[PDB]
RNA sequence: GGGUCUACUGAGAUCCUCUGGUAGGGGGGCGCUGUGAUGGGGUAGAAGGUGGGUCGUGAGAUCCACUGGACCCGUCACA
RNA sequence: CGCCGAAGAAGGGGGGAGUGGGUCACUCGGCGUAAGGUUGGGUGGCAAAAGGGGAACAACCCAGACCUGGGUUAAGGCCCCA
RNA sequence: CCUUUCGUCUUGAAACACGGGCCGGGGAGUUCACAUCAGUGGCGAGCUUAAGGAGAUUAUCUCCGAAGGCAUAGGGAAACCAAGUGCCCGCAGCCUAGUUUCUAGGCGAGGGGCAGGGUCUGUCAGGGCCUGAAGCCACUGAUGUGAGGCUAGAAACCGGGCG
RNA sequence: AGCAAACUAAGUACCGUGAGGGAAAGCUGAAAAGAACCCCGGAAGGGGGAGUGCAAAGAGCCUGAAACCGGGUGGUUAUAC
RNA sequence: CCCGAACGGAAACAUCUUAGUAGGGGGAGGAAAAGAAAUCAAUUGAGAUCCCCUGAGUAGGGGCGACCGAAAGGGGGACAGC
RNA sequence: AAGCCUCCCGGUGGAUGGCUCGGCUCGGGCACCGAAGAAGGGCGCGGCAAGCAGCGAAAUGCUCGGGUGAGGCGCAAG
């Protein structure tokens, strides 16, 4: 319902790496079962400097082994500090976009 | 621009009055249309020629769907500003000076669109 | 980043504003907020809980034929019936419905921040249609401006940072509102006019533009969607004060 | 509405046509000819309490404009 | 309702008639907390009664050896603290 | 703090206790009476005279004659409308659309409530 | 209904296909009265009524002549 | 074998219902001689199914009406009504 | 040229059933609260402030106020006990070379199946329940329940008065 | 509709031996300027003519729909729905 | 402050509930009532009463049927005690 | 000849539309009168006076101060 959610679906599908598109039918997805996720299950299944996209919110329960980068579209700001004093990055699906790396990359994994 | 007219003379549209308007004037002065939500009523079980339900198949072509009689597009006006805003040009529209505008203010309204070279139906 | 006005017109500092004016302008929160508060102002209104019930009309029983129906009369003339003449209505409207649209603190708090960010947008400001000749939106007073009590002196200053048409815009009242609010107080439309906001109150410049059709002064501390979106159709002009910025800046 | 007599209908040929413009009580002139305004509205009936004007009554400057719609 | 809506009692109202025992009026409560949750004080000695817990719950698995002292756990945490360095004290009173 | 609902107030003009009829009867006086009075506006009283600014017979000048004080209106000689039968009666035109020209004194008690107003010495 | 484009959030192109209808469910649209607004506007030449054009499948919209003689709509959102 | 299927999806969960008086035709029963009776099995309408024929017609046959127009056909019929 | 009269009750019954002189005006699924869902948004191991206070251009507004409630562990009556991991198939996506055009193989979130664990009970198998880390709040909406409860419709009974 | 009540009196007229029940009904324009005056009738804010006034839908007074009925316009009938 | 109802609900109904309400009688004032513990609760604590929000449909009652239904504590208001 | 239908015109009714010195809700103020005769009724009272309202045989208002300041003699123009 925000003008900004609706608007970048109408850029997500414009992309062409299959990643991309899948993220469009789970934001579609009704609000009540949008996708979430909770820091300590992705801390059990990534390695070192892992590139993992969240197809919706990040929520700050567990603790962190390794600096990873993730992509979202929601977080919360204490789950943010946890992520930053692990030494990892954030990045916004919208900023995502401009990131040949984010075209090119490896080792990348989607959970929820 | 021919293929404007050969539609609508063949396909004689139907004024879709109430069903038995007929018989007691306390529909006719009513003068519209409703969906008959009976049993034993016969429009709804559509038995012949009794001017037959309405139905979604009978639209007009979207082409010219809702075109103004004489081709171009009806589009209103209210004052002097909305002038401006005329669309592309004087080329597909045509203009209906208010039903409601006064003489005063549209001696100098009506000037304002012969200038731009609109049509204007109601001079 | 935007440029800082004096109390004649010439630009003298720039700063940029703290991040909370570049918000996205989120108009759905908006609306369901300033909706919300708005709820608030509604007098419980309600029909009387004992109308037309002052009788003990009753049917007149049935096999009478003459009573064609089971209506009720007293001992005469029908009545009390929800259908018929004067008597109780089918489902009066009663102070005991509920009014208004509760939202949490945080919920609220957020939302507000749109409507300020919604006043940086040259776009937005115009999308509501106010006129300004001003080539910068928004606009920031040196914050003497605290110290004006005679009216007249706060005209210049809209005319100054030439703010004068909407200032005329607004004295376009559209004359008289159609229906039956023109019996009940609200015999007018008057679009709404420049927003100021100041660090503090009680300064001489609170009271002393009430005059001016449009405007209203409200502190900072103070002010929320109910002032930045007189419909819900944010981006209506403002003005603001260095001081009253960092006001602002500690959320 | 016309028997504000802010209207003044024309009388051409008496035929059954009738031409009406907004008369000017002002102007105090009957040589005037701001006090008329030529519109373009031809009547088939005479309205009722309609005001009723000859084509000879109105200025000779007038006329000029006005007979070539006769 | 016995009579035409008794299929209700056998499929969602079983024990909707009659009574099942007596309860116990002075069950003294407890303050059961969970270890996993207990990794924040809350967001060195440390003891639950300041925070007014009880029962050391089994919970997940600590992070760091520590020293904890509270009224009572169960069996399984006991070893568990003890395996990563830390002790359970099993004092009855703060 | 008196309310701002149209009903009540019409009440009060519809209504108005016979002390305060004056309220509906005071009208502007020219520059010269000023001049000399130091006074903007003043309640009437008979034995006056007056000009008007609106109305048919805008610009007359005639003489304080008549007036209808439990609703508000005067009327000045001068100025009438003749009936069916030929007697004259009398135009009604209000206070609002008019302005004094010259008062009398010659009341004593009239003239101090002229004094009370701050007006400058005599 | 399902498989491409633009738009401070609905509008276009193309392809396939589906087309009786109560109990019932669901999708979307017009009208009435008030509130906030509203590039906005309209008014002694409104409103309404009568009759009649034109738009729209319709729901209705909208217009022209007259009558009237003082206040009335468009858009969005809300009740 | 054949058909539907990732354009349009086996299983699982969830929101909201109405529906518990049927009738008739054909066909195989029972009861009763019988019945446009009742009471069973299967199929079909109808109910909620227009359009054509049977003279008119809920159920008999043909045949499932997005609309306009053209053409060919079904059940039936082809001396006149027509 | 073709055409049983409206609505309803009703297997059909509508046409020998009912209610239907005409016109105009009025006139009937609403309110609250709870429960539960959907949709929508804010925040998130929390959520949430009520009641309430202070300041304010004064019922709008801003700040304050967790009071509390729900979740955050279940079992059993209790005394009490009291977990959250380990295997496998496998979607989307990713990587690999071929992209021959790709279930070719890995990685595999989710998910599914076998597990395991806590608990009472059974003397073991078992048996019942819980356990694989997400809810709360707000608006609108719908349905159930209780309140007159879509609208209208009874003989009834009772209290107190008046004949 | 709004409490029954906005009106010349509203719990008033009234229905009831009684406790009681319980009505209907707003708008002349701003100024009555209320049609002087002349003809008909006896009269009627009745007719006609004149006049006031922006306008008279001028007392029964804002606007003025249908059911209705009358005059007229346009078609149209006694071998037939 | 005394006296004291049926209607319905339990799909019947008699215990129960509807309910100390409808209503009767007495008596005041602008507010009334009540007001200084033979109070609680429970590790030796608090400190009149009243109302508001919670506690809480919890406790507990009843053909265990519809249903009824606290207190303590906490949070607010003014907090006066002779 | 009836008419029939439609329409123009008129009257018969007054919905619509408009206007409102009325009520309705809310909040906030205020919040006992009575044997010195209550509240509640019944009567009278003006030049020409019926109802209301006001008034009490001292009957459309009596006195005294205070304000007010040129008309007043209510509803309601003779």
């Amino acid at each position: 319902t925000n003008i900004m959610l609706r608007k970048l679906i109408t850029s997500l599908k414009k992309q062409d790496k299959a990643i991309w598109v899948r993220v469009a039918e789970e934001l579609e997805a009704p609000r009540r079962k949008r996708a979430y996720i909770n820091i300590y299950k992705i801390n059990r299944y990534s390695k070192a400097n892992d590139i993992i996209v969240v197809p919706g919110k990040v929520l700050g329960v567990g603790n962190l082994d390794h600096p990873v980068t993730v992509v979202a579209l929601s977080f919360s700001k204490p789950a943010k500090e946890k992520i930053l004093r692990s030494g990892g990055k954030v990045m916004s699906l919208y900023k995502a976009i401009q990131e040949l790396n984010d075209f090119k990359g490896k080792t990348v994994r989607l959970m929820k | 621009k021919p293929a404007k007219k050969n539609m609508k003379s063949p396909g004689k549209a139907i004024k879709f009055l109430r069903f038995d308007w007929d018989k007691y004037y306390r529909i006719g002065r009513q003068e519209r249309w409703r969906k008959p939500r009976g049993i034993d009523n016969a429009i709804r079980l559509e038995l012949k020629g009794y001017q037959p339900k309405v139905k979604i198949g009978y639209r007009t072509d979207k082409q010219i769907r809702g075109l103004h009689p004489s081709g171009l597009r009806p589009i209103l006006v209210k004052s002097v500003k909305d002038l401006e805003a005329f669309a592309k040009g004087k080329q597909d529209v045509i203009i209906i000076i208010s039903s409601t505008i006064g003489l005063r203010k549209r001696i100098e309204l009506i000037k304002k669109a012969e200038e731009l070279g609109l049509k204007i139906a109601n001079r | 980043k935007v440029s800082v006005l004096d109390l004649k017109g010439n630009q003298l500092e720039e700063i940029e504003l703290p991040l909370f004016f570049s918000y996205p302008v989120r108009k759905d929160l908006i609306r369901r907020v300033f909706l919300s508060e708005f709820t608030k102002s509604l007098q419980p209104k309600g029909r009387d809980p004992l109308a037309g019930k002052r009788t003990s009309a009753l049917s007149f029983g049935i096999n009478l034929g003459i009573a064609r129906v089971p209506r009720v009369k007293g001992s005469g003339e029908a009545a009390l019936a929800p259908n018929t003449v004067g008597g109780r209505l089918a489902f009066p409207p009663t102070t005991e419905k509920r009014l208004v649209e509760e939202v949490n603190l945080k919920e609220k708090k957020l939302g507000i921040i749109s409507a300020l960010a919604a006043t940086a947008d040259p776009n937005f400001v115009k999308a509501r249609g106010h006129r300004f000749t001003s080539n910068n939106v928004p606009i920031i007073l040196v914050d003497d401006f605290e110290n004006i009590s005679k009216a007249k002196e706060i005209m210049d200053i809209l005319k100054s940072i030439g703010v004068v048409d909407d200032i005329k815009r607004v004295k376009e009242s559209k004359g008289v509102r159609a229906g039956k609010g023109k019996m009940r107080g609200r015999r007018y439309q008057i679009a709404k006019g420049p927003l100021i906001v100041v660090s503090n109150h009680k300064s001489p410049v609170v009271e002393s533009a009430s005059n001016i059709p449009g405007v209203n002064v409200v502190s900072a501390n103070l002010v929320s969607v109910i002032h930045l979106a007189p419909g819900g159709h944010p981006g209506r002009l403002t003005i603001y004060t260095k001081s009253s910025i960092n006001i602002l800046r500690q959320r | 509405m016309l028997k504000h007599q802010k209207y003044v209908y024309v009388d051409i040929g008496d035929q059954k046509k009738f031409l009406k413009v907004r008369f000017l009580k002002s102007r105090s002139e009957n040589n005037n000819p701001e006090a008329y305004v030529i519109l373009d509205k031809i009547s088939i009936k005479l309205p009722r309490n309609a005001k009723v004007i000859k084509y000879e009554d109105l200025p000779a400057e007038v006329k000029d404009k006005l007979k070539l719609k006769l | 309702m016995h009579k035409e809506k008794w299929s209700w009692t056998v499929k969602f109202g079983e024990g909707w008639y009659g009574k099942h025992g007596f309860r116990n009026p002075t069950s003294k409560l407890v303050n059961a907390i969970g270890l996993r949750k207990l990794q924040e004080y809350i967001d060195k000695v440390v003891d639950l009664a300041k925070y007014g817990y009880d029962k050391l719950l089994g919970g997940g698995n600590l992070r760091l050896p520590l020293v904890i002292k509270v009224a009572k756990a169960t069996e399984k945490a006991k070893e568990r603290v003890k395996e990563i360095g830390g002790e359970i004290i099993l004092t009855s009173s703060e | 703090m008196i309310s701002s609902k149209p009903s009540k107030q019409r009440k009060l003009v519809y209504n108005l206790p016979n002390h305060l009829r004056y309220k509906l009867l005071t009208a502007r006086l020219s520059e010269d009476l000023e001049k000399q009075y130091g006074i903007k506006r003043i309640s009437i009283r008979k034995g006056d005279s007056v000009k008007l600014m609106r109305g048919s017979q805008v610009g007359y000048e005639g003489k304080v004659v008549e007036v209808d004080r439990k609703r508000g209106r005067v009327a000045i000689e001068g100025l009438t409308k003749k009936k069916a039968d030929g007697t004259p009666v009398y135009v009604w035109v209000h206070a609002s659309k008019v302005i004094i020209t010259k008062l009398d004194t010659g009341d004593k008690e009239r003239m101090d409530a002229i004094e009370r107003k701050r007006k400058m010495r005599e």
